[PDB]
């Protein structure tokens, strides 16, 4: 009877532990863009300094 | 300030105690509570009496 309530803090605790393994989810897909912003960025880079090469040639 | 269920049970026939030789009946009735400071100064005072 009284686990009953035990139950509702092991049901506390979890949905706590999921919002803990989304915000690692969250955590990750931050690196993702990071990762995706980073490569978009340097890869204008790269091409405006190919494109300054070739003028300047 | 503990406000959890009650874990409740009886002993009956009560087997002297280990030290002194007291055959007086005993029970239990336990908590758990989450706060360390009490799991601290909860023991300290069962322990004291």
């Amino acid at each position: 009877s009284q686990t009953q309530g035990i139950q509702q803090l092991l049901q506390a605790e979890k949905r706590a532990a999921e919002k803990v393994a989304d915000a690692r989810k969250r955590k990750a897909r931050r690196l993702k863009q990071a990762k995706e912003e980073a490569q978009m960025e340097v890869e204008q880079y790269r091409r405006e300094r190919e494109q300054e090469f070739q003028s300047k040639q | 300030r503990g406000n959890v269920f009650l874990r409740q049970a009886e002993i009956e026939n009560p087997l002297e105690d280990p030290v002194t030789g007291d055959y007086v009946h005993k029970s239990v009735f336990i908590i758990f509570f989450q706060g360390d400071q009490l799991k601290n100064r909860v023991k300290k005072i069962c322990e004291g009496f």
